[PDB]
C-alpha cells in the first residue's frame, strides 16, 4: 500500500508539473527580476537627462569639446547614476538570493540527507525523506511526508488502577473502544492489551485525575499456572 | 516584527507636484520612476506575504468549545473575548494598545482582526488537538494527557505531570498572570515593534522636510522660481530641484529596500518560530524560549507576532 | 470653500480645499505648518479667518484583470478617494468600479486590500467580497476524548526555492 500510495504521488507531481505553470514562479520571479532591471539599465542609455542628445557621438560630431564637455558631462552623470541604482538593486538582489541559498543547502543537509523532525520545514506532515531535484537557477524538493488519514473517536484515560497500583503506558496511550480498554502507539490505531509488558507503575490510585479500572494482564501468572 | 508599513509614493507629485515645467523636466530621466515606484510596490507585496507567511499557516479555522475543561489550565487571558468588540484576547488588546505629497500608505491585506482570527485558530489548534492539526486534521486529546506528551518529549516520563497536574496548572496560570502584568506596567517590552515603526515615520518625514531645501538653488519652492525667474534660467534651478528631489527618492527607497530586507529575516523567522515551536514541539535548543521547550501560544501584534514560550 | 482651487493668499501659493478650520492663531500669526514644515492653515488677510488646507484628492489607479487568455473585463480601483470623486464599490482601499460586491467569502484570487479581494467567477463577470481565511471548524474536545488515525496517506509535495 505504502509503495503504491508513494508512486501515485510522484505521478501526481509529474501531472502537476506537465499540467499548470505556476509552481516556477519563485524561479520565474528571480528571472523576470533580473531582466527588468537590464531592460531599464539598457533604456537609460537613450536618456537625454538634459543633454542635447541621448547620443555621444551626435554630441561629439557636433560640438566643439568646450561644449562638448558640458553636454557629456550631463550624459556621464546621468548614466552613472543609473549604474549606480542598477549595481544597488543587484546587490540587495543577490543578498535575497543567498538568503534562499542558505536555505536551500540548508534544506538538502537537514532534509535530503538525513530526516527532520523540524514541524513544516520539509513539507507539511511528518517528514519521511526528501529527493532533490535540478532547475534552472534553482532547486526542487520533493518532500514525502507521512500524513495520518481515518481517525477514529475513542475513550482515553491517563491511568489506569490494578492492584492500587496506577499504570502508566509506556510508548503510547490507553484507549477503549467502548467497553474493553487497549494501549495503542499514538500515530495508529494497532490496538493491544494492556500487559505489564506495555505499562509501567508509578505511585498509588489517589492522585493521577482521570483514572480508570481495569486489569492489566501479568504475563507470567498463566505461564506459571501451565 | 513581521511586516513594515506599505508606503507608496509617487515621483512626479513628489518631484514636481502639479508643475508642468517640471514634470516636463522631469521627462528628461527615463524610468527612475518608474523603478522607484517597482522597487516600492515590490516592498509592498513582499509585507503581506511576510504576514499571510507567519500566520496564514493554519488550514481550517478551529475554535475552542464553550467547556474550558482543559485539566485546570486558564487560557481566559490568550483565548479570544467576544465581550470586546474585535475578537481578540485581553494580551492582544494590551499589546495594541501599548503601540503608538504624493505619499499613500496602502492598508495591509489582512486586517487585524482576521490576524485575531488566525491566531485564535491555532491557539484552539493547539490547545484542542496538540501538534497534530500541523501534520494533518487536527485530532482532539485531553489537554492534561498533550502536557504528558510534552512532558515525554523533553525526558520526563508522564507520571510526572500526572502527579503534579495541579502544581503545573497553578504554575502555569501565574506565568500567564506575570505576563499580563509585565505586559501592562512596562512598554519597554515591545521596543522591536515601536522601532520599526519609529524607523519608518523618520524616514517619511525626513523624506518630506527634503522638499523645504534648495539643493543650491535659488529657492526650494517651486512656484516661486517660476515667477522670479526667466525660462532660461529656471530650467537651471529646476533641474538642480529635480536632481536633489530624485536623489531624496532614490535615498529613501533605497534605504527602505535594506530595512524591508531586515524585516523580511524576521518575518522569515517568525514563520518558522510558528510552524516548528507553536504547531509542535522544539528540541532545537534555546530557539523556544530559555529552557525545555513544552509548547507556545501566539499573539498577534500591532505589525509583528509575540510568541509565550511556555518552558520546563 | 471645499473645493479644489489654486490659492494665492499674501505670499504663499498652492493647491487644495480651503474649509473652516478651528485653529486658534495667534493675533500675529499668518499660516500654520504640519510636524512636516508643510503649510496647513491660512488666515484670510482680508478677513481674519483661519482656513485648513487639505491636499486636492489624489491617488493611483490600479486595474484589477483576469488573464485576458481568460476574459478582457477590468474593474479599477480607485485608491483611498470618495467614489464621488470619481455598480460603484466604497472600500477601505479606495472605490471599486466594475465589481459586483457580493456577501460569500471564498479562498482570496486578486488581493484589493484591507481583506478585500476580487476574482472573475459566474455569466461570469468580477466580484468583490471579503475573503475567507478558512472553512471554521471547532475539534470535539473534552477531557476523556481521543482520535486516533487508523490508516495514513504518503504525499509527495513540491517546494522550489
Ligand atoms: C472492543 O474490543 C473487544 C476486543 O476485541 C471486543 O470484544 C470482542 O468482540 C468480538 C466481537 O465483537 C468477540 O468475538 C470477542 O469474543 C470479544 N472479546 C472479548 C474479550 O470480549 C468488543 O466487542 C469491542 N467493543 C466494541 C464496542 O466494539
Ligand atoms: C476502582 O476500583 C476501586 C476499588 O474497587 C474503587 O474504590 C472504591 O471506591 C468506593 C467509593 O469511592 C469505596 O466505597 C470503596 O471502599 C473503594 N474500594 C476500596 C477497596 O476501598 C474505585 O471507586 C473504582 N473507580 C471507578 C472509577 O470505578
Ligand atoms: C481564569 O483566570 C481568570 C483571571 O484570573 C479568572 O477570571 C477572574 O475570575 C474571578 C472569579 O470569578 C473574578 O473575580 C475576576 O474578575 C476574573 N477576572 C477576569 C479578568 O475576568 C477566571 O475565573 C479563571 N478561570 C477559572 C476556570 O478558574
Ligand atoms: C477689509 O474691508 C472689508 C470691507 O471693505 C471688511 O469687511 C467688513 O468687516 C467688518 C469687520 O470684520 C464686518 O463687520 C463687515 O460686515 C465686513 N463687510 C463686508 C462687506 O463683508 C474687512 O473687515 C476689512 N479687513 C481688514 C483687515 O481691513
Ligand atoms: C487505507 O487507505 C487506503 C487508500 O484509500 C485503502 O486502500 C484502498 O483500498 C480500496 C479497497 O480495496 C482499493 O479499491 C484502493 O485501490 C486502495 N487504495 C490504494 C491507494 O491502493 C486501504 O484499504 C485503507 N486501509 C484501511 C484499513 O482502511
Ligand atoms: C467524534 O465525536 C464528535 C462528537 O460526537 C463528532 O463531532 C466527531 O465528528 C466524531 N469524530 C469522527 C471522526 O467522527
Ligand atoms: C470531564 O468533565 C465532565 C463534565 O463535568 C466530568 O463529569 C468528568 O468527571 C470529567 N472527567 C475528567 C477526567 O476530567
Ligand atoms: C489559455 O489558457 C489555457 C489553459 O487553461 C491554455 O491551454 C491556452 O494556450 C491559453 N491561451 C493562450 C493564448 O496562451
Ligand atoms: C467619501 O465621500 C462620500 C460622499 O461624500 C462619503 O459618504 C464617505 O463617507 C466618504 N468617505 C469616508 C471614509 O467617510
Ligand atoms: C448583503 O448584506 C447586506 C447587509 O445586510 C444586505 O443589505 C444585502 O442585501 C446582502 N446581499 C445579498 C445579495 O443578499
Amino acid at each position: 500500500l505504502i509503495a503504491n500510495q508513494f508512486n501515485s504521488a510522484i505521478g501526481k507531481i509529474q501531472d502537476s508539473l506537465s499540467s499548470t505553470a505556476s509552481a516556477l514562479g519563485k524561479l520565474q520571479d528571480v528571472v523576470n527580476q533580473n531582466a527588468q532591471a537590464l531592460n531599464t539599465l539598457v533604456k537609460q542609455l537613450s536618456s537625454n537627462f538634459g543633454a542635447i542628445s541621448s547620443v555621444l557621438n551626435d554630441i561629439l560630431s557636433r560640438l566643439d569639446p568646450p561644449e562638448a564637455e558640458v553636454q557629456i558631462d550631463r550624459l556621464i552623470t546621468g548614466r552613472l547614476q543609473s549604474l549606480q541604482t542598477y549595481v544597488t538593486q543587484q546587490l540587495i538582489r543577490a543578498a535575497e538570493i543567498r538568503a534562499s541559498a542558505n536555505l536551500a543547502a540548508t534544506k538538502m543537509s537537514e532534509c535530503v540527507l538525513g530526516q527532520s523532525k523540524r514541524v513544516d520545514f520539509c513539507g507539511k506532515g511528518y517528514h519521511l525523506m526528501s529527493f532533490p531535484q535540478s532547475a534552472p537557477h534553482g532547486v526542487v524538493f520533493l518532500h514525502v511526508t507521512y500524513v495520518p488519514a481515518q481517525e477514529k473517536n475513542f475513550t482515553t484515560a491517563p491511568a489506569i488502577c490494578h492492584d492500587g497500583k496506577a499504570h502508566f503506558p509506556r510508548e503510547g496511550v490507553f484507549v477503549s473502544n467502548g467497553t474493553h480498554w487497549f494501549v495503542t502507539q499514538r500515530n495508529f490505531y494497532e490496538p493491544q492489551i494492556i500487559t505489564t509488558d506495555n505499562t509501567f507503575v508509578s505511585g498509588n490510585c489517589d492522585v493521577v485525575i482521570g483514572i480508570v479500572n481495569n486489569t492489566v494482564y501479568d504475563p507470567l501468572q498463566p505461564e506459571l499456572d501451565s | 516584527p513581521v511586516s513594515m508599513t506599505k508606503t507608496s509614493v509617487d515621483c512626479t507629485m513628489y518631484i514636481c507636484g502639479d508643475s508642468t515645467e517640471c514634470s516636463n523636466l522631469l521627462l528628461q530621466y527615463g524610468s527612475f520612476c518608474t523603478q522607484l515606484n517597482r522597487a516600492l510596490t515590490g516592498i509592498a507585496v513582499e509585507q503581506d506575504k511576510n504576514t499571510q507567511e507567519v500566520f496564514a499557516q493554519v488550514k481550517q479555522i478551529y475554535k475552542t468549545p464553550p467547556i474550558k475543561d482543559f485539566g485546570g489550565f486558564n487560557f481566559s487571558q490568550i483565548l479570544p473575548d467576544p465581550s470586546k468588540p474585535s475578537k481578540r484576547s485581553f494580551i492582544e488588546d494590551l499589546l495594541f494598545n501599548k503601540v503608538t505629497n504624493g505619499l499613500t500608505v496602502l492598508p495591509p491585506l489582512l486586517t487585524d482582526e482576521m490576524i485575531a482570527q488566525y491566531t485564535s485558530a491555532l491557539l484552539a489548534g493547539t490547545i484542542t488537538s496538540g501538534w497534530t492539526f500541523g501534520a494533518g486534521a487536527a485530532l482532539q486529546i485531553p489537554f492534561a494527557m498533550q502536557m504528558a506528551y510534552r512532558f515525554n518529549g523533553i525526558g520526563v516520563t508522564q507520571n510526572v505531570l500526572y502527579e503534579n497536574q495541579k502544581l503545573i496548572a497553578n504554575q502555569f496560570n501565574s506565568a500567564i498572570g506575570k505576563i499580563q502584568d509585565s505586559l501592562s506596567s512596562t512598554a519597554s517590552a515591545l521596543g522591536k515593534l515601536q522601532d520599526v515603526v519609529n524607523q519608518n515615520a523618520q524616514a517619511l518625514n525626513t523624506l518630506v522636510k527634503q522638499l523645504s531645501s534648495n539643493f543650491g538653488a535659488i529657492s526650494s519652492v517651486l512656484n516661486d522660481i517660476l515667477s522670479r525667474l526667466d525660462p532660461p534660467e529656471a530650467e537651471v534651478q529646476i533641474d538642480r530641484l529635480i536632481t536633489g528631489r530624485l536623489q531624496s527618492l532614490q535615498t529613501y527607497v533605497t534605504q527602505q529596500l535594506i530595512r524591508a530586507a531586515e524585516i523580511r529575516a524576521s518575518a522569515n523567522l517568525a514563520a518558522t518560530k510558528m510552524s516548528e515551536c507553536v504547531l509542535g514541539q522544539s528540541k532545537r535548543v534555546d530557539f523556544c524560549g530559555k529552557g525545555y521547550h513544552l509548547m507556545s501560544f501566539p499573539q498577534s501584534a500591532p505589525h509583528g507576532v509575540v510568541f509565550l514560550h511556555v518552558t520546563y | 470653500k471645499n473645493k479644489c482651487v489654486n490659492f494665492n493668499f499674501n505670499g504663499l501659493t498652492g493647491t487644495g480645499v480651503l474649509t473652516e478650520s478651528n485653529k486658534k492663531f495667534l493675533p500675529f500669526q499668518q499660516f500654520g505648518r504640519d510636524i512636516a514644515d508643510t503649510t496647513d492653515a491660512v488666515r484670510d488677510p482680508q478677513t481674519l479667518e483661519i482656513l485648513d488646507i487639505t491636499p486636492c484628492s489624489f491617488g493611483g489607479v490600479s486595474v484589477i484583470t483576469p488573464g485576458t487568455n481568460t476574459s478582457n473585463q477590468v474593474a479599477v480601483l480607485y485608491q483611498d478617494v470618495n467614489c464621488t470623486e470619481v455598480n460603484v464599490f466604497q472600500t477601505r482601499a479606495g472605490c471599486l468600479i466594475g465589481a459586483e460586491h457580493v456577501n460569500n467569502s471564498y479562498e482570496c484570487d486578486i488581493p484589493i486590500g484591507a481583506g478585500i479581494c476580487a476574482s472573475y467567477q459566474t455569466s461570469q463577470s468580477i466580484i468583490a467580497y471579503t475573503m475567507s481565511l478558512g472553512a471554521e471548524n471547532s475539534v470535539a474536545y473534552s477531557n476523556n476524548s481521543i482520535a486516533i488515525p487508523t490508516n495514513f496517506t504518503i504525499s509527495v509535495t513540491t517546494e522550489i526555492l
